[PDB]
């Protein structure tokens, strides 16, 4: 690899991200929504399922 | 299934002998999303 090598010739880093769905227990996961807490109203709430 | 609890409690004694007629619950303390299938364990030596 060298700075005067054309495209599709430069370094390119490459990350492979590869995902497996055993028995276990799953661990990583998304994100939650937060929204915003809201009283002295009839809503309907989704506090952890 | 998978998980590996461990609870606990702490208490003050002064009978030498024997567990006191005493009650006490243990409040969760630990859990773990690991699972092994144990079938024996041993406690360890200290010095
Ligand atoms: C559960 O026990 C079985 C024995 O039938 C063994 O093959 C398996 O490896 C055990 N599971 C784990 C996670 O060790």
């Amino acid at each position: 690899f060298q700075p005067t090598y054309g495209v599709g010739y430069q370094p390119y880093r490459v990350v492979v991200l590869s995902f497996e769905l055993l028995h276990a227990p799953a661990t990583v996961c998304g994100p939650k929504k937060s929204t915003n807490l809201v009283k002295n109203k009839c809503v309907n709430f989704n506090f952890n399922g | 299934d998978g998980y590996f609890k461990i609870y606990s409690k702490h208490t003050p004694i002064n009978l030498v002998r024997g567990l006191p007629q005493g009650f006490s619950a243990l409040e969760p303390l630990v859990d773990l999303p690991i699972g092994i299938n144990i079938t024996r364990f041993q406690t360890l030596h200290i010095s």
